[PDB]
RNA sequence: AAUAAAAUAUUACUUUGGAUAGUUUAGUUUCCUGGGCGAUGAAGAACGCAAUGAAUUGCGAUAAGUGAUAGGAACAAUAAAAUGUGAAUAUCCAAAAUUUGAAUGCUUGAAAGUAUACUAAGGUAUAUAUGAUAUUCAAUAUCCA
RNA sequence: AAAGAAUUUAAAACAUAUUAGAUUUAUCUGAUGUGUGAGAAUUUCUAGUUAAUCCUUUAAUAAUAAGGCUU
RNA sequence: AAGGUUCCUAAACAACAUUACUUGGAUUAGGGUGAAUCGAUCCUAAAUUACAGAUGGAAAUCCUUAAGAAA
RNA sequence: AAAAUGAAGACAUUUUAACGAGUAAGGAAACGAAAUGGCGUAAGGACAACAAAAGUAGUAAAGAUUUAAAGUAAUUUAGAU
RNA sequence: AUAAACAUACUUUGAAUCGGCCAAGUCUGGUAAGCAGGACUGGCGAUGCGGGAUGAACCGAACGUCGAGAUAAAGUGCCAAA
RNA sequence: CGAGAAUAGAAACUCUUGAAGAAGUAAAUUAUCUACCCGUCUUGAAACACGGACCAAGGAGUCUAACAUGGAUGCGAAUGAGAAUAGCAGGAAAGCUAUAACAUGAAGAGAAAACGAAAAACUAUGAGAGUGUAGAAAUACAUUUAGCAAUAGUAUCUUUCAA
RNA sequence: AGAUUUGAGUAUCGUAAGAGGACUCCCUUAACUUAAGCAUAUCAAUAAGGGAAGGAAGAAAAAAUAACAAUGAUUUCUUAAGUAAUGGCGAAUGAAAAAGAAAAAGACCAAGUUGAUAAGAGUGUAACUAAUAGAAAAGCUAUAUUUAAAAGGGAUAAUUUAAAUUGAAUUCAGAACGAAUAUUGAGCCAGAGAGAGUGAAAGCCUCGUCAAUUUAGAUAUAUCUUGAAAAGAAUAUGGUUUAGAAAAGAGUAAAUUUAUUUGGAAGUAUAAAUCGAAAAGGUGAUAGUAUUCAUCAAAGUCUAAAUAUUACAGGAAAACUGAUAGCAAAGAAGUACUGUGAAGGAAAACUUAAAAGAACUUUGGAAAAAGAGUGAAAAGAGCUUGAAAGAGUAAUAUGUGAACGGAUAAUUUAUAAGAAAAAUAGUGGAAUAUGUUAUAAAUAAAGAUGUGAAAAGAUUAGAUAUAUAAGUAGUAUAUUUAAUAAGAUUAUGUUGAAAUUUAUAA
């Protein structure tokens, strides 16, 4: 909407609100990030303090696949089946048949502890547990199983 | 934020407009189209395998490959020289992967056989295949006799190749064969009994045991040149 | 609409090839109606114009019938040896008339007319017959649902469905509020003027009876 | 102190100018189909051709046009002649297609020309590199009587 | 010392034996055969012993080399 | 050499030759250039350019009778 | 700014009180008690005689010259030629 | 004690700007400068109005459009109101 | 003599001018007061600082791409899927439909290996809801209850040599 | 002499050249610019220079990815991704596998084998030849399996391309105009109300547009026929007697160095100098040696489809420009004109419906002027309208070294405000007010909770017909017989808000 624009209102004034005595120049200190060290040395400081140098070593080829591994916590786990389904195994315990959560199908890899499960006993298939996760599954009277 | 913005080459020169998609819809549509009316089997796109995708991100989903192997054809009861022509694809660089493999591909050849109507080669009625069915349409009345016998009371030798499925039937024009075999089956939910064994297995330890095995390998070698 | 692709509904396109356009297709651009008598006679509707024919002017100053005397293509005008004007020294020069303010009166049939009049009569039934086709099936369908009508009432007075049924729904309170200004104020302007020209009404047939 | 000749100001009319308004046989962009030249001489250049033409258009010693096939009565600024026994007009067709130009017998500056062979004048062929076949040869290059 | 069922049918790599051919050279070429590799224990824990022990070189290790982290 | 019809004649003077022009190298329309012997054409000068050969990634460059079964 | 009233009136409500200079600069649009208010140029989609012939126009459009009126102003409206 | 609810505390985003100049019951260098540089405050810049004849800074006083009065700096022989 | 209070009383008019042009407004001229050349750089220009002879038409913060804040909008542990692409009616550069790869987010710290969050929280002040009394018009006190947002401070937990 | 090798001349039949280069494949070591300087870097496979192509070109069938529950020629799009990495680690540069789609197609030489070997080659044609990857020849044979006389002709149909033809409804009526399409009134067509022309605005005047027809041209599209439907042939795993007891791309891969390049970093790609393999070997991007593992098998060739296009030609569109705009060019525009040359490079749209473009007289040397006439109107060719700057004419007004502006009045001019009407006392009450009745209208429901039906389907168990059959409730289709689970959609009860406010007639 280029009746919108500050230009429309300006009509009129000289300057169009960049200053007489600091004109409207070309540059203003450089072209993209220039003086990243000597002019524009108090920006990179006070905005990006660690923009300069090196860290850490190099991967020369980094296999970004071999890190994807999508978590979810044990409070979330019911989600996956839904409210319905968990209302429906709420009296269960040892020995009859109980819902299991396949958190791979659903694209979840490891399972993390956090938050606190429902008092009913769950099967959980994933492919890595955390120490805490494994803790409050078992604390709930649930089976821990691994895939893959 | 730092700008990282990569316009000083002259990106005038570089820039590609898509005024012509609204327009490749219609090219290829109607050239899709052309091919059916010209050769209906042809537009099919021939059968695919069910193979799964690579790397552990991906390794649970399945896909439809490129042509199926020599010992793929050779378990379904199909020659190489005849699938090629009856909308079969046949990749002879893929290596069997594995036995599970080698059975999921095998029915899908299999059922894709029996849905299969391959039309005589000459339209005549006085065809040679048409009439060899009639002249041993008597052996295999009897032939279908013991075979449906001692399956039905049952429940090492086999023919190399089976039979093309070659008769006159109304042209029922079908534009693939991979939408009518599903890859996979709808998944409902998985349901188990818990067992007091269940509760017991340390998914954690077992875990841990399993790495740290892999990372002692280098701790018996280096104490083994001592 | 137009459906085919290859002609252009552009007008300056249009008029390009009405000025370029070759001494074949100006002949059949220069068509004039022939009259009841002749209409009666050959059952064409309109002919191309040419020399020696009698025509009468209907649009114009001067409604009059004369003999085609020039089928000037170049300008797309006709001349007429009755519409003269006096060129000051004393010579008459004729004036041009478009070909579409005249109607022929009298042929000038030598043999390739005869041959066309024969061909035009005969495409004017052929499209009678193919449109009575069409008719027939059209109104043939319109029986297997109303057996009890018939296909002529679509050609007579309509009379309009008076029965006023209203529909509640909860949103006619908010009709007001749903409105901008500059359409609330037309609307209310309306209602009161909608109001007004009713009470004068009133007022009116109260005095009548009175 | 006085004058309104000049000067200044307003309006009406006229003038120099071509703004404004109305308009478009012209452009711009995108998209669809093709992307069809040449030793069988191309693209380009030059000269010439209309009853009255200088440009432009079309054409090539058959010249603003020829034949054939469609086409059906015109063109016009002014005359002429032709014209339903076929005027305009149209074309992936037929004949014809000047000097040049890759330019290709030799030469070429703004150069007029000119050699041989085949069929006086006219018309064809003869540049360089190259494949196949035919024919004539060269070199003891290898044998060899 | 204490808890532990483990999931279920279409198979090729060849470590090879044993034969049917050919070969002399770092000699090869088929087929018959079994296991392998097969599935209807494993973990924790306390006391020893041995070994390894700051992270990485992305199929697994090793000694060299190189790169990381802190100063 | 350069110009290119400016040459000759007739009709005519809107424009042009810092006034004017009946004049004009200006407007319009016609006419006008005759070679065996004068020149070009022929020969070579300074120099220039080809086929093949040599050089070059390329465009192209070198060579002018040396390198050629050429001339 | 604060009170009161509030489906449509209208003048962007009613009342009371305080306030109003200004270069650079800022206050985009919409927001019923409206988080500034408006004028103008051109094009696109709608609306424009509510009873079935629905904005103006050869009974003179656009434009041009002026005379007056409305608005603080940008500008608008109307008459005459 | 006095004042303070359109008080107070802000948060986010951002414009322009960092050439200054003047006055003085002030200071430093200099013989001195309408010179050069500083401390505190008020101004001009950004500012018109009344007075000083005239003046960026002096004195009174800061501005929506007007009417009527009392005033400020300062004036009352004529220009010029008294 | 006399406040309050109770009881009774009283205000509707003249003149002049105006379609023979009132009031107002506009134009020209005169008279008193008043008025330096516009734009720009600059501490400061009417400046002996620069551009400007006059008029008309053209004339300068726009487009693409990445990020952030902010106001309106839909949905919300999801949002988008006008990603390519595939279909539908209609003939359509428009419209509609596609259980979908992925993008951002739901989990964070570490160079990396290796990991991966509760004492079902605590404290302080704080939004709101009542009941009574009184002034008495609104409103002003007493008292019961709840304690969201926000700020600050605590335990506890994940990762890090280091929070 | 003769048999060969090599090289020439000539003759015949052909072949290359030049134009174009928008898109395509390449050669070459630009600089301006950014880095607030600058020298590596950036600009940048960018400009200029050069070569070669087609309707597309390039690429293409793993000495390829990956470390997986693994994929599988090439090309193009989405995502990965401003990410790994590169970089005076500064400015800045910068991919690919996985994954989702469009399209899909695989075949050859060389080497090996067969040798009464085959106009031209024997210094070798021809025939066979790979993932069960020791092949290759001759004859027998077993089992599964495929199989109509091929190619080429002729005809109909279907799908497309082009041309031609056809293609409705007021030649309506009145008034008025120079002129009807406009205006008033009465009708009609529409699978046609896209558009143009017509003295002026048209659905019905012309041409076209919607629905169509015909005729030609092709398809590797089906049918029938030539054409018999046989002999045989073909695919794969075996057995058998002979024949045989192989090959798999060399100045190549790699290495040392140099130079360019790359995101590729102890070297990603190319080239040059030197060196140079093989009882094979390459790759797994941190150099090195060893042992395992995985995965391919280089150093010859071809290959449609999906993709690009601002040359050029033909079309269609547009919230584009409307004569200082839009291409430089709306007219004889790459034209006039300038330069020795390479090159540079404009301006200029409009009379009217129709020229009906005044035509005869007087004055004048003539050009012209005045009459006259045409036209609806001179709109009179320097022609639609005709602004401002600059002048001329007429009317009005003013005056001593500038002019113009503002406040306030005076003079003059102009504009411009009206037709009703008093007091008191007989009638005469008229709009309206108050409240009484009646009528009409408008205004209250957001939800909550019961009982059904139901299409396309899903699952399971039978039956029938067809095809196929692995020894795994046999599979697949079509039609039916039942049964269970849910069902988009959909029907109908109960429950729960009224009594006010306006208008109208008395």
């Amino acid at each position: 909407a280029t009746r919108f624009r500050q230009t429309r209102r300006r009509r009129g004034h000289v300057s169009m609100g960049y200053g007489r005595i600091g004109k409207h120049r070309k540059q203003r200190g450089g072209r993209g990030n220039a003086g990243g060290q000597h002019h524009r040395k108090t920006w990179f400081t006070t905005f990006h303090p660690d923009y300069f140098g090196k860290h850490g070593m190099r991967v020369f080829h980094l296999k970004a696949n071999k890190y994807y591994c999508p978590s979810i916590n044990v409070d979330s786990l019911w989600s996956l089946v839904g409210k319905d389904v968990q209302a429906q195994y709420k009296n269960a315990k040892v020995g009859e048949e109980v819902p299991v959560i396949d958190c791979v199908k659903h694209g979840y890899f490891k399972v993390l502890g956090k938050g606190f499960l429902p008092k009913q006993p769950v099967i959980v298939r994933a492919r890595y547990f955390s120490e805490k996760a494994q803790q409050k599954i078992k604390a709930v009277g649930g089976a821990c199983e691994l895939t893959a | 934020a730092v700008s990282n913005i990569h316009f000083c080459k002259d990106w005038r020169s570089k820039v590609h407009t898509w005024f012509k998609q609204p327009f490749r819809k219609i090219r290829r549509h109607q050239t899709r189209v052309e091919k059916a009316k010209a050769v209906f089997p042809a537009t099919i796109k021939s059968l695919k395998p069910s193979v799964h995708c690579m790397n552990q991100r991906f390794n649970y989903k399945l896909r439809l490959g490129r042509g199926f192997t020599l010992k793929e054809l050779r378990a379904a009861k199909i020659d190489k020289n005849l699938a090629r022509t009856i909308g079969i694809a046949v990749d002879p660089r893929r290596k069997e992967s594995s036995k599970e493999c080698l059975n999921r591909n095998a029915q899908r050849l299999t059922e894709y056989m029996n849905r299969l109507v391959v039309l005589p080669k000459v339209h005549a009625a006085t065809a040679k295949r048409l009439v060899l069915n009639k002249k041993n349409a008597e052996a295999k009345t009897k032939k279908a006799a013991e075979i449906k016998k001692f399956i039905a009371e049952h429940n090492k030798k086999t023919k190399q190749f089976n039979k093309l499925p070659v008769q006159q039937k109304e042209a029922k024009q079908v534009l693939d064969a991979n939408k009518v075999i599903r890859l996979t089956a709808p998944c409902t939910l998985e349901t188990k009994t818990l067992t007091k064994g269940m509760k017991a297995f340390d998914a954690v330890a077992h875990l841990r045991k399993a790495k740290n095995v892999a990372k002692a390998v280098s701790g018996i070698v280096k104490g083994q040149k001592k | 609409m137009k459906f085919n692709c290859k002609v252009s509904s552009n007008p300056s396109k249009a008029r390009k090839a009405l000025y370029t356009a070759n001494a074949s297709q100006r002949a059949l651009m220069m068509s004039a109606r022939l009259s009841k008598e002749l209409r009666e006679k050959y059952n064409v509707i309109a002919i191309p114009i040419h020399k020696d024919d009698e025509v009468k002017i209907i649009k114009g100053h001067q409604k009059v019938a004369g003999k085609v005397t020039a089928v000037r293509r170049s300008k797309y005008v006709i001349n007429i040896d009755k519409l003269t004007k006096t060129k000051a020294n004393g010579q008459t020069v004729p004036i041009a008339i478009r070909p579409s303010n005249v109607i022929i009166t009298k042929l000038f049939l030598n043999k390739d007319r005869e041959a066309l009049l024969a061909k035009k009569a005969e495409s004017r039934k052929s499209y009678k017959e193919l449109v009575a086709k069409r008719n027939e099936e059209v109104a043939k369908a319109f029986t297997a649902v109303y057996p009890a009508l018939n296909m002529d009432i679509f050609g007579k007075k309509v009379e309009p469905i008076t029965e006023k049924k209203p529909i509640r729904i909860p949103s006619k309170k908010m009709a007001e509020k749903l409105m901008s200004k500059p359409t609330l104020r037309a609307y209310k302007t309306g209602i009161k003027v909608h109001k007004a020209k009713n009470a004068i009404a009133a007022y009116k047939a109260a005095l009548a009876k009175k």
